RNA sequence: UGUCAGUGAGAACAAGAAAAACGACUCUUGUCGGACCUACUUGAUCAAAAGAGUGGGAAAACCCCGGAAUCACGUAGACCCACUUGGGACCGAGUAUUGCAAUUAUUGGUCGCGCAACGAGGAAUGUCUCGUAGGCGCAGCUCAUCAAACUGUGCCGAUUACGUCC
């Protein structure tokens, strides 16, 4: 493993792959953003970003955790009832990602569902994150 | 469900780690190797 | 000034350049207690003018940062 | 395999009688002998109603079981476990195992 | 005949449902009507939902088709054979005013009373 | 000269806010509805409600509101679906409610046992 | 509601305890696997609910035996001093699951109504001095099926007093 946790896994990890994704197309965008990610919604997916602050972070999840996947996985997902029917509120997930997410690793960065890496790709264009940022970071 | 040491069905049945004692009750109904201590 | 404003006008940018420098400590929260316009946007407005150093930042962090005169 | 020798009881001093005397006799005298150190006890907890009726002050009980599991290893008897396990008889749920 | 209704129910009048057979009713119709039909399939009784046709066969009144009671609470409300009029179960209550139409794949019960709520 | 403005769209003034779907749920809506928002030709947020045909371009929403069917977008999102006298109806709002209602206000409210007459 | 604060995302991270066996099939000179869970993959060239196949366990084996809530977060998220985007309770339509039988039983689900209550709430009154109070979540329990209940484990974790007898 390397993934994730060595440049700070929670925010200095995820905006510079996110804007070199979207810059040129890589992983899914199937139909099924605007369904319900994260349980017991009253608004919309999200404001912005249905599903592009996810697949690079469900790649990472498996990579370090080895094979955690479709079950083990929504371990590293959300859900606490947010809003509920006055009972005791309890955790849940939504399987909807799973799917795609057990796909996506067959190309970019992960070989298979056996084998995690290729040159972990991810990490070594992770090293300009430290150097330099991309959103006017406050520790660079 | 129902009882095999009596055929109340009422009364309050016990299936808890495969036994019924509780519609005859434990206290009175002992010698199953429990104890309290604590 | 005035109580309610959602609005965009060029009265609100005007005002908000001469106000902000004003006070020796500057926080969304104040700008909106001038009422000029509500906390939300009150927060983008001081950013992007501290950007172009109308204002010094304090905090390295946003949000529950804070602001001085420049 | 290594033959193995488990032994899971109710009640200490039955098992004890098994595991530290029973063994001299297998220890080196016909195979090896690796003593590692028991499984983890469990407890079968219960708990009960004192009252037979709906008024007392509502009054429960805690009730426990110990559960003795005494793991101590061999180096592969075959035929020699006849014996070792035809050593006990001196205590009721008295369970002994072959790999 | 001796039968009046009016369903426009799904949009399907009197004609095309009776048409219809049972198991291509529950494709259209409510998630329990499914269930209930599938698993009565085996026996719904022969003679009750017998006379249930035998009585439309019968005539010399314009009234309703006249059907034997039941206990049961539990059976549908069937496309075919419909205004046949049973007593409905209840302790005190039998109604043969409370089948009518618009109540297909609706149970028999969930009528003739249970309590008189009062006051 | 705006920029918080009344919108008549069931011919009712209900007040614009600086958030377009949070506004736009006083017209029989609601959030989880409004993920078709990105497909209404406003996708962004953090807008007026002053900017009808200007920056939301209005005509466009009232469409997807109206039949969303037309569009391409998932049509699990519907309030209705596949009415006990009719086909699935793509929204409710307005006088559209209540013809539904009373069709089963009769039939409903008759039911006998225990959670039927607590309906009734 | 601003002392999770309300809808969004991501990170790090917990502990007791539950479980299996039917004279039912097959197996022989005296007889083995199905009513427990969890793993993994299809369930997205298009939802949830939910379908099915492979795989292991009688438990310190069950895939790391243990994870997502309280918490952390400025990622320069969104809302922002309102009965709302704070709360749910009523109410209608659809569907799947459970069962010997469902009649909102189902309910972990969609999506309406929320602009229905209620803004810390008169008199009165409850109980605890330390890892306690308070806050939070999980499992067991009951058992066709449902826990705002009960029982147990764990997490975050104070203020005041340490006096008197009115």
């Amino acid at each position: 493993i390397r993934r994730i946790g060595k440049k700070k896994g929670a925010t200095m990890k995820d905006v510079h792959p996110w804007r070199w994704v979207k810059l040129c197309s890589q992983h899914f965008k199937q139909e099924g953003k605007l369904m319900v990610p994260n349980c017991t919604e009253i608004v919309k997916s999200s404001h912005g970003r249905e599903r592009a602050p996810q697949n690079p972070d469900w790649y990472y999840i498996r990579c370090a955790a080895i094979l955690r996947a479709v079950y083990m996985r929504p371990g590293v997902g959300y859900g606490g009832l947010s809003k509920r029917f006055s009972n005791k509120k309890n955790r849940g997930s939504r399987p909807e990602i799973t799917v795609r997410a057990s796909k996506g690793l067959l190309h970019w960065g992960c070989k298979s569902l056996t084998k995690l890496g290729l040159i972990e790709k991810c990490e070594s264009s992770g090293h300009r994150i430290t150097k330099n940022g991309r959103k006017l970071a406050d520790a660079i | 469900r129902h009882c095999v040491i009596c055929s109340n069905q009422k009364a309050v049945i016990r299936k808890y780690e495969l036994n019924v004692c509780r519609q005859c009750f434990r206290e009175n109904a002992a010698n199953i190797g429990f104890s309290k201590l604590r | 000034a005035l109580q309610n404003a959602v609005v965009f006008d060029k009265e609100t940018m005007d005002k908000l350049l001469s106000e902000v420098p004003k006070y020796k400590v500057i926080t969304p929260s104040i700008i909106s207690d001038r009422l000029k316009i509500s906390v939300a946007l009150a927060a983008k407005g001081l950013q992007h003018l501290c950007r172009q150093k109308l204002i010094k930042l304090v905090s390295c962090s946003s949000k529950f940062r804070l602001y001085s005169r420049v | 395999q290594r033959v193995l020798v488990k032994m899971t009881s109710r009640n200490a001093k039955a098992v004890e009688n098994v595991m530290t005397e029973l063994l001299l006799h297998a220890r080196n005298e016909k195979v090896v002998l690796r003593g590692p150190v028991r499984l983890p006890t469990r407890t079968l907890k219960v708990t009960t109603r004192k009252t037979p009726c709906g008024n007392g002050t509502n009054t429960w009980d805690t009730y426990e079981l110990k559960i003795y599991k005494r793991l101590v290893e061999l180096r592969a008897p075959t035929e020699l476990v006849k014996k070792i396990t035809s050593f006990p008889i001196d205590a009721g749920v008295d369970v002994a195992i072959t790999i | 005949e001796r039968t009046f209704h009016k369903f426009t129910y799904r949009g399907l009048e009197i004609d095309p449902l009776l048409a219809l057979s049972e198991e291509e009713f529950k494709t259209l119709v409510h998630a329990r009507a499914r269930r209930h039909m599938n698993r009565h399939a085996n026996r719904r009784a022969p003679v009750l939902l017998k006379r249930l046709r035998e009585a439309k066969k019968d005539v010399k009144a314009g009234e309703k088709p006249r059907a034997v009671k039941t206990h049961l609470r539990d059976v549908v409300i069937t496309p075919e054979m419909v205004g046949s009029v049973v007593g409905i179960y209840n302790g005190r209550q039998f109604n043969a005013v409370e089948i009518k139409g618009e109540m297909i794949g609706h149970y028999l019960g969930e009528f003739s009373m249970t309590y008189k709520p009062v006051i | 000269e705006q920029f918080q403005h009344i919108v008549r769209l069931l011919n009712t003034n209900v007040e614009g806010k600086r958030k377009v779907p949070f506004a736009l749920r006083m017209v029989k809506g609601v959030g989880i509805r409004f993920a078709y928002m990105v497909c209404k030709k406003a996708g962004i947020d953090v807008e007026r409600r002053a900017g009808t045909l200007t920056a939301e371009e209005l005509e466009r929403i009232s469409e997807v509101i109206a039949d969303p069917a037309k569009f391409k977008i998932p049509d699990w999102f519907l309030n209705r679906q596949r009415d006990p006298k009719t086909g699935k109806t793509e929204h409710l709002t307005s006088a559209m409610v209540d013809t539904r209602l009373r069709e089963d206000l009769e039939r409903l409210r008759k039911n006998r046992v225990h959670r039927g007459v607590r309906h009734a």
